[PDB]
């Protein structure tokens, strides 16, 4: 017998399958023998200290600055004054040098959210002694000379001696849920072209710039024993918080200058002398 | 998993000649150095063949075999006076062959494995570090009728820089020295033959 | 020629990488 | 202080924060490229994008995408050295034509090329074709549908392939040079025409022996307003 | 000596060891062909790949793919004489026109040709 | 790709007259100088007494830096009609030859010492097949290729085939 | 084993789905990660005095 | 007994580089030979050292260790036509220093525990020869900077000699050879120092 087929369904041709989705379903077409085999990890497999999430990777402690504080260094006196924004270390001039990796990864998504820890540790001994603060300044900037004004925002102080660090959370408190990132989403100039106000005009986005800052003052002052330095050096450890959040995957802000070579074919390429 | 099908004669340890300490040729750290300069590099355990602990105890079973696996710990020394301050960092990068030029900061350093010193306290540091090596077994010695292919003797690279400049007083001692320690783990060798000079 | 096929010899050995000795690299 | 609540899930149910899921959305390698049917095919090497595809400011210009660098996976491959898996790339046709492409898959031998190139320094290759030889293989047809999706397997020696080197033009020793690919893949077709590739993970990939962000440069600043006029 | 441990889907689980396997996945015949509607039409033996397809140096040009010879699958049917079953022909039409193209099967007679 | 140990058989074509000792070494990572059989003493060997029973099995292990080993022989070569190849053409290769330094040697422990009633030079059968272990992956085009008795088709019987 | 597929049907193409219709069935491809993942209105909602019909 | 006393320390077993068979080179038998006279003689460990089988991986524990204690066996080869006939004795003698001219004889070679060879039949023998010494240990190796007082590296003497000698026949071959092979069934070391060149 020969019957005919009387089932049918409308359908909508599309070229690719899953081709913006990073999970879901494939389309993908093995070049196999069978095609249900995969690659095995059964016997080499993931270590279980690496990370799996790109938070993870923003978990790990690094070096955001060092600063030097003195016995010359009177009460008052603005040790350290940056804008803490994971986006960009400056928004006034070139940057060129070993990023943090919670800067670093930052610098691949659109948007960020959570709370941002502080590790300062002190390059000291145990007869160096002073008092420092640690102030969180919101919708506005303190004047230098003026400590008291910022004695009123999100302050804690640190009274050194025999520990020689100290951890800070840095809060999150804003008009938005999320910030979005100050540098650009796409950036076509490659070659380090002269910029003019004709380009700027043309930009694909525009830097949305934070007031935030974070500073150090003296409380008291560094008063050490004659028989040790009197300039001491901190290091300025940081990385997101647990609760720290990204969102929407755009070009990368960074990228390796350092001992980048472009690939050449081997060996036709006068790979053999 | 790669051991047992990889070597088809089973791998033999030598717990006494291995599992003990060897100190090596010392570090002078000063006042001169600056920050993500180095104050040593090694390529394990190549560096322990040729140049440092030449005629080691632990040096006994690399003669004869020609491949092996190798987890090692190494204990770093610091001895300053508590009238100095510096910070010294020394971290691991597994499989370091044509990877020592990028990736070699102190930033690179706190995201690797690391062991962080402080000079006037004289603390100790343990670095415990594993064999992670694109094969199932690395090359033991270099010879002259070998193959010039792969290049042995190097699955690790371990990085002692600055991370801090040493600070001292009114005239204080210009340097202080730090000694570093090492012993094998987990030492499995595979591929019996005779035996050589070490480099 | 290309100038970056070999490491001079001043701070490269015979595997044409960075020695080990040499610490001003950085 | 307080640690606060947390904001995913907040403004939708689409996390990104995922290593694999990033790696898995597919990055152009080579954009509105020719095939020259006078040799024997296109070849592409068999490895994700890094700082070995990065583009430099006055070196030689290559037939690559010059802002791989600059993608998001790439950045991420500047993190790990050691990958394992399967990889998957999407291949569009710029024809509507019958004459159909072939691609065949090599398997790990140790060169490392690309772009359209002679095999042996001969001058016919039709009566000799590649895709005919005994390697595993698949056509396209761009009058049925010009794209494609093939998965190229993790056949080589080795438990894990070098991502990148501290310099791609060296000449190192040539066994270890072999281990930045698993081979390469093939495409071949009948007459002179168009072609665009793209590269993303299989659903079995992994990543190992993280090293952490290395020495960067920017200057984005440069091109953009402050909100202050 | 120890026999030791085998390191078969220790990679992946692609086993290609099987020999219809080998015999399954397809080889090229005829590379880019012409077809002339002035005779009966082009001509296809029903046989598998072998040293009978085999190109030599110098010999007289044929219409066939060269490396037919060097092909795993004819490698395959150089250590076995005898076969019975079914094929599997894919053929691919260098056109976009509506001008169909009719695939008919012979069935055993005697002759052996081809083109 | 290929992986496993390989066995050998050694026939020896003798009589019960013929007596003497020889070794099977296996070296690995080295070679050993001719002249010096201590070396080749130290690396995996089978010694075997030459009498009666003129067999002995061997099994060839597999120990490498690698899981599996690739093959030296190209995946592609497209050059069929011995072409003068040059350096240039070489440059062009689909792979690279990566070679193997692994050896199998046959020594004389004690010398071959027969009757003068049957030959004094024998002549030795040296088997060999894959291990129970043996594994295979990855097709490629072949390396081998048949070159004795090959004659392309044509069309029968229209060619000339009818007298 | 390599059998081959017996099973078809007769399909008519179109080129969009619901197009014309304010409901029913979509034929949208997300620009999204997550192919099923969609908006959240868990903290942030529309107002019960706000009209659902333009009634 | 004399083992946990006389070294505080515990002492180490390398199975994996001791316990393999070894070979030395070979000794020629010859029709020209006469009864009582030695083919060859041994002073073990020393000749396994300096001599015969230099760069054997037996020999890799001998460099960093200064005392031992060493049981081993000694499987002979003999290799010759079935129209040949003659008798080969080895035996041993414990502690063998300065009495090497006196009990040399074939009788003491019956006396003392031998293995008694046939040049025709083709058989293997096995000498078990254990650790009897004077002291506690033997010393390993000699040095330049170490004392003259103490003669290293000599605990027992093999000897082998004809015990009847080789016959042939009508133009028959004139010699045969005979290949020793050695291996060590427990060896115990003690006195873990800095590694030299064996002799």
């Amino acid at each position: 017998d020969k019957p005919k087929d009387v089932s049918s369904i409308t359908i909508i041709p599309k070229p690719r399958l899953g081709f913006p989705h990073g999970k879901g379903k494939s389309d993908a077409v093995a070049m196999r023998v069978n095609p249900v085999a995969l690659t095995s990890f059964q016997d080499v497999s993931a270590y279980p200290d690496e990370p799996r999430t790109t938070l993870d990777i923003a978990r790990i402690w690094g070096l955001r600055s060092t600063f030097n504080w003195g016995s010359g260094d009177e009460h008052g006196k603005e040790l350290f004054n940056t804008v803490l924004d994971p986006g960009l270390r400056f928004y006034d001039q070139d940057y060129e040098g070993q990023i943090t990796p919670m800067e670093y990864v930052t610098g691949l998504y659109n948007f960020w959210s959570g709370p941002i820890e502080l590790r300062f540790d002190f390059v000291s001994n145990a007869f160096h002694t002073g008092t420092v603060i640690i102030s969180a300044e919101y919708n506005r900037s303190s004047t230098n000379t003026d400590e008291c004004q910022s004695h009123s925002t999100y302050t804690k102080t640190f009274h050194l001696g025999e520990q020689k660090s100290v951890h800070f959370t840095v809060p999150y408190i804003y008009d938005t849920v999320v910030r979005r990132n100050t540098a650009s989403a796409y950036l076509p100039v490659t070659d380090y072209d002269k910029v003019d106000n004709v380009s700027r005009a043309q930009a694909m986005g525009i830097r949305a710039e934070s007031k935030m800052r974070v500073k150090v003052r003296v409380v008291n002052v560094l008063r050490p024993v004659a028989s040790t330095t009197s300039t001491i050096e901190v290091l300025v450890y940081m990385r997101g918080g647990k609760n720290y959040a990204l969102h929407g995957l755009k070009q990368s802000t960074y990228w390796p200058s350092n001992s980048v070579v472009p690939i050449d074919s081997f060996p036709p390429d006068g790979y053999d002398p | 998993g790669d051991l047992v099908i990889a070597s088809s004669e089973p791998t033999q340890q030598f717990r006494s000649l291995t599992n003990r300490w060897m100190p090596i040729n010392s570090i002078r750290v000063t006042v001169n150095g600056k920050r993500n300069d180095l104050l040593a590099q090694y390529y394990i355990p190549e560096d322990f063949l040729s140049t440092h602990a030449k005629c080691a105890p632990n040096t006994i079973p690399f003669e004869t075999y020609v491949y092996g696996k190798y987890e090692l710990e190494m204990k770093f020394v610091a001895n300053g006076n508590k009238f100095q301050c510096g910070k010294v960092i020394i971290s691991v990068k597994f499989d370091s062959y044509q990877a020592d030029n990028i990736n070699t900061g102190f930033q690179a350093a706190l995201s690797r494995p690391h062991i962080m010193l402080d000079l006037s306290t004289n603390n100790e540091g343990v670095l415990k570090i594993p064999f992670r090596y694109h094969r199932a077994f690395v090359r033991n010695q270099t010879h002259k009728t070998a193959t010039a292919g792969v290049r042995p003797g190097k699955f690790a690279s371990i990085y002692v820089q600055v991370l801090s400049p040493l600070q001292t007083g009114e005239g204080g001692a210009n340097d202080m020295f730090i000694r570093p320690f090492y012993r094998y783990t987990r030492a499995e060798f595979a591929g019996m033959s005779y035996k050589v000079p070490l480099t | 020629d290309n100038p970056h096929r070999f490491l001079p010899a001043n701070v490269s050995n015979r595997w044409n990488e960075y020695s080990s000795a040499y610490l001003p690299r950085v | 202080f307080s640690d606060g609540v947390t904001a995913m899930g907040f403004q939708s149910l689409d996390t990104q924060v995922s290593i694999k899921d990033i790696l898995r959305r597919p990055v152009l390698l080579f954009n509105h490229v020719e095939l020259d049917p006078d040799y024997t095919g296109f070849f592409i090497p068999i490895m994700p994008p890094s700082r070995m595809m990065q583009y430099k400011s006055g070196d030689k210009e290559t037939s690559f995408q010059r802002l791989i660098g600059r993608t998001p996976q790439a950045a991420i491959m500047n993190l790990f050295r050691f990958w394992r898996g399967s990889l998957r790339y999407t291949i569009i046709i710029h024809s509507t034509d019958g004459h159909p492409i072939y691609v065949t898959h090599v398997p790990h031998t140790g060169n490392r090329v690309y772009g359209l190139m002679k095999v042996n320094n001969l001058h016919e290759y039709t009566k000799v074709p590649i895709f005919g030889c005994g390697l595993t293989t698949e056509m396209i047809i761009p009058s049925v549908n010009p794209s494609i999706c093939v998965e190229v397997p993790f056949d080589t020696e080795n438990n894990w392939a070098v991502t990148f080197d501290e310099d791609a033009q060296r000449n190192y020793s040539w066994r270890d040079k072999g281990d930045t690919v698993t081979g390469h893949l093939v495409v071949t077709p009948v007459v002179s025409v168009y072609m665009s590739v793209w590269v993303e993970a299989g659903d079995d990939f992994e990543v190992s022996n993280f090293y952490g962000p290395p020495s960067v440069k920017t200057n984005d600043w440069n091109y953009a307003f402050s909100d202050e006029h």
